[PDB]
């Protein structure tokens, strides 16, 4: 006779992410040549690492201006990729289509003041578990980095992945988390005639930044 | 290459499954990301 | 390139005559066996369908490219939607032989029946034009209780002694159609 | 037990251009001998290159007659294969069943006047982008070729494939293109006692002419 | 998972002449011994060649008697296997189940008169295209063979396959052919005291006789 | 042998598909047809 | 050869799938197209 098979129930339904391919209908089509076109990228994290994009602050600006008063807090936000400061970056635009991430997030702080305007800034990482600091003397006990302006205008700080789990969520649904994955705290230490100049800041993926479990929620 | 995970070779030939490429005569952002300056610029003390 | 135009030798001219360069060609779509190896529908009769390839319309692809040749060879592939049992008889058989199931008879299974038929003619090739309505040469006959759809497909097609193809004659300078494109 | 399979949904429907073959029903049939029959052609572009066919002009004639007046334009048309001048050729009869083409189109200009009738003709290629010329002095700045009558009566000119894309459409649907792929411009330069004689013209495929993506629209 | 297959439409219907075999239900049955039984035939054309069978004439007889008058036509018929003279042969009994044939047809003419009865006969082949002859002098311009009676009583003549096509039909449906594949013409030349004796005639397949494309019409 | 044209060997064994033959201790009309006298009996002139 | 693109050999034999050809004792327009005169007839200056 012929070869007997058992058509199994539960198998063969159309799954939208199956590793199978469709059957052809129209054969031997040769494409136009396409080798050595400029701008080839094969992975979205390659252009996320190679190209930093601006942050957002109040007033919808990519910069932060130096205040001259008693309180010296300059910026402060969360390590949610769904944060409002991160919301116009390419890194959050990738991170909205994935549920989990891991690794380092680079922040680029470059200074656009004049040559007679000097400043000294401090970036700090507050881990989750207690409320974040308001003073640079309180944030000196964190993981921090301090730098001042000069001939080299840009300073890159690498916010590390510190967590209990080795993968972290990219959002909360709606309900409640407090401020998990901690805070990024931008402080200024000193300034000399830097009244009202801009410090612009970019953000990009680190060297060991990885982003997994693809998802589609909404908002293209 | 993409989202395919079968280990048995395809029943149809390559001429009928896909469009065939033509040569004349990844991939930039991989080299642009790999050429990133990673160290320090100044003189590291302590 | 000057020549004797009345001698009817084939003379081709290139762009290299005025400083160009001739490029490479891919002609896998205009060969005979590839372009004729696809189904074409014909209008069937009610029960008895004599299988000859001049039931193909002359404005179709397989019909016009078939009628481009004087002589042809092909095996046949048929796909039939029918009610009841479909019966095939070869070339030279009587029509009462269509009433017997010992002849190749495909029983009904939904939605259609696709079967391969050989070349059964007593001639070495068939003809698109016969000098002498050509002679009774064909691929046999089929019948069912009723036949609703009938498709042909020429396989291992060979063609001999080419004949004219005619495009549609426009009224203005160019024949214009609505080529498929997005609205936006 | 027996071998389990998953009958997949979406697969197995009858496609009219599938690479599959039907099941046999009637075996071991031997054909009559068919070797060395005359007139074998395996590709339609082989007989399109080896056999040129006539063009059509006003009055339904394959020729054009030499005018003797101030305006010296002799013929002018488009590089649509669906043009009215190309409409009775075998090359357009192939090109109506394909959506795209590429390569060179040969035009054959042979002269059927008497031995005391001389003439000098000019063929020019106007690329698309501006309106085509009306004078041979204006068409001298194109890609052109000039020849005169003599012992050899036929002159073959190879209209080249100049386009942005490497494949060009064989028709417009109905709506609007202006005159894309440019114009073919036939001009006469001089004539001596060639009043009313005929210049007949054939058309055929070039050496690198190719024609792809089969289609069926109508009109066998 | 399991192996995915595409259950194709149009395939798997029961065809009465498929090369497939059915599934078993009742195993390991050993037959009685059957080697070296007499009368084994493997092909129907082997017994069609090895065993000639009689023809039929008017009066339902396998013979033809010698007439003694002015007109000397003895028998005449067609190369249809569906002819009335061929209708009781085994060769037509095979040929009713096939649509096409090719090759040679042998006719066996053996003479059953007494020893004082002599005769001389002529067999001729009239090809199709004009009306068959009525006189042996008119049939002498055909392919013919002439023989006379003697010690050897049987004469075998091989009617050849002359046709435009290399295969010929075994019947007409009902409508109209004239007398295609020509005529077989039996003539007598001379006879001496052969008044009323019998010439019986057999018919069989030739050496290159072949018979193809099986069919079932009616009449077992 | 008969009207079978599959190139893949059968899934079932020969013991279950057909009846098995037994030896003890085509084909006559092939030899009778091949032993047919084909030439001429007399002396062929011209 | 034609519009077939399977890489697995056919289940049926060649005797049952197609009609078998017979020898006795592409293809003209390929030679007629390849024998086309391509150059120039006269004496090319400049």
């Amino acid at each position: 006779g012929i070869f007997p098979v058992a058509c199994s129930d539960g198998y063969g339904g159309l799954v939208t992410t199956d590793p199978k391919t469709a059957d052809p209908a129209y054969g031997k089509v040769f494409n136009p040549p396409r080798n050595m076109l400029p701008g080839r990228f094969t992975n979205f994290l390659d252009v996320a690492e190679a190209c930093p994009t601006f942050l957002r602050f109040e007033g919808d600006v990519p910069y932060v201006t130096t205040k001259t008063d008693s309180d010296r807090i300059l910026a402060q936000f969360d390590l949610s990729l769904a944060a409002k400061h991160m919301s116009n970056t390419f890194l959050a635009g990738l991170a909205q289509y994935y549920t989990q991430y891991s690794g380092t997030i680079n922040l680029h702080f470059m200074f656009t003041g004049p040559t007679d305007a000097k400043a000294r800034y401090m970036i700090a990482y507050a881990p989750p578990g207690m409320e974040p600091p308001k003073t640079p003397e309180a944030a000196a006990h964190c993981i921090h980095a301090e730098w001042d302006t000069g001939l080299n205008s840009k300073f890159t700080f690498s916010i590390p992945y510190l967590s209990a789990a080795d993968y972290a969520y990219t959002a909360s649904d709606t309900a409640e988390t407090t401020n998990v994955q901690g805070w990024v705290c931008l402080f200024q230490i000193t300034h000399g005639k830097a009244d009202g100049d801009a410090l612009v800041v970019l953000a990009s993926a680190g060297k060991d930044f990885e982003l997994r479990l693809p998802v589609d929620a909404r908002t293209q | 290459s993409g989202n395919t995970g079968s280990i048995i070779n395809n029943y149809y030939m390559q001429q009928y499954q896909n469009s065939m490429d033509t040569q004349l005569g990844n991939d930039w952002f991989s080299k642009l990301a790999s050429s990133a300056f990673s160290g320090l610029f100044g003189a590291l003390l302590a | 390139t000057t020549s004797a135009g009345e001698s009817a030798d084939p003379v081709t001219a290139t762009v290299e005559n005025y400083g160009g360069e001739t490029q490479v060609q891919r002609r896998q779509h205009t060969d005979v066996s590839f372009i004729l190896d696809r189904f074409v529908k014909v209008t069937p009769k009610d029960q008895i369908n004599v299988l000859d390839l001049m039931q193909t319309p002359a404005h179709t692809l397989v019909g016009a490219l078939l009628r481009t040749a004087t002589y042809y060879f092909a095996d046949l592939e048929v796909a039939v939607k029918h009610e009841g049992n479909l019966t095939w008889v070869p070339n030279g058989a009587p029509e009462t032989a269509l009433d017997n199931t010992t002849n190749p008879t495909a029983y009904h299974k939904a939605p259609l029946t696709r079967l391969a038929l050989p070349y059964t003619a007593p001639h070495r090739v068939l003809a698109t034009a016969y000098n002498g309505l050509p002679t009774s040469f064909n691929y046999g006959a089929i019948k069912a209780t009723r036949v609703t759809e009938l498709l042909y497909r020429m396989k291992r097609a060979e063609t001999y002694c080419p004949r004219p193809l005619l495009a549609i004659h426009p009224s203005e300078a160019r024949h214009k159609q609505k080529i498929v494109a997005p609205v936006k």
